């Protein structure tokens, strides 16, 4: 679920 | 003509990025736009010395290479950039050894000092913000509708202690001691996509100090969800090493 706030975001499934 | 760390010269609003307001220009004067070498804004930085901008990790993975980078100071439009500003070309990049989301960039050349332009102070190594202690955080970044889109915002948010922010409701264990949590637990206010790497500042007496760099989130402006932050105290001893030894 955490999402690093660049563009495009970095994101993982928990 | 000289400006000391963390006093900006155009005195920021009071706004009591999703949320928040935008910013008066050039009141967040340490404020970075990170930029490809012919690409938009994706993420932000701090500056805090002539020479170095502190940014987030994360926000160099798409190249290894400083010259793939570029920082834009002075700025208060995402797009369309005022005559005066600074765009300057990366040289080298540091990532923080022991894998933490932060990251500094030397510059090619120094930043100029200006009434627009001016660094970030560092804490005390080590310092812990307090709980509830109301802080500033600023960038580019999507704004879920609210207003201020293609203009630097900011937003004024209560930080929230480690312990707290890690329940099972809030971010479940998540947040590392060298992370700290700021944001309404009621949502609707939040750094977000683009402001990765900018700052999370707290004004301390007469300045404003570097406390946190933008790092992470369960989404953004989420009720009960928190924003993270690099805790730029635990990194001070860091970065201070390598401006001294480059």
């Amino acid at each position: 679920g955490r999402c690093y706030k660049s563009i495009p975001p970095i994101c993982f499934p928990d | 003509p000289s400006f000391d760390c963390g006093k900006p010269q155009v005195e920021p609003k009071k706004c009591p990025v999703v949320g928040g307001c935008v910013a008066h220009p050039h009141s967040w004067p340490w404020q970075v736009s990170l930029r490809t070498r012919f690409g938009m804004h994706f993420c932000g930085g701090t500056l805090i010395s002539p020479e170095w901008v502190l940014t987030a990790a994360h926000c160099l993975e798409k190249s290894p290479r400083p010259s793939s980078y570029k920082v834009i100071l002075g700025a208060h439009q995402e797009v369309n950039l005022e005559p005066h500003v600074q765009e300057i070309e990366v040289s080298r990049l540091f990532l923080e050894p022991t894998r933490k989301d932060i990251a500094l960039l030397k510059l090619s050349s120094p930043a100029v000092i200006t009434d627009k332009v001016i660094p970030a102070c560092l804490p005390s190594p080590n310092y812990v913000v307090a709980d509830r202690t109301e802080c500033f955080i600023t960038g580019w970044g999507e704004t879920q509708g609210t207003f201020g889109a293609g203009l630097l915002k900011e937003a004024q948010l209560p930080v929230i202690e480690n312990k707290v922010c890690n329940r099972y409701e809030f971010l479940n264990g998540r947040v590392q001691s060298t992370e700290l949590c700021a944001g309404h637990l009621a949502g609707g206010t939040d750094s977000c996509q683009g402001d990765s790497g900018g700052p999370l500042v707290c004004f301390e007496k007469d300045k404003y100090i570097l406390q946190g760099v933008t790092s992470w989130g369960l989404g953004c402006a989420r009720p009960n969800k928190p924003g993270v932050y690099v805790r730029v105290s635990r990194f001070v001893t860091w970065i201070e090493g390598v401006m001294r030894n480059n």
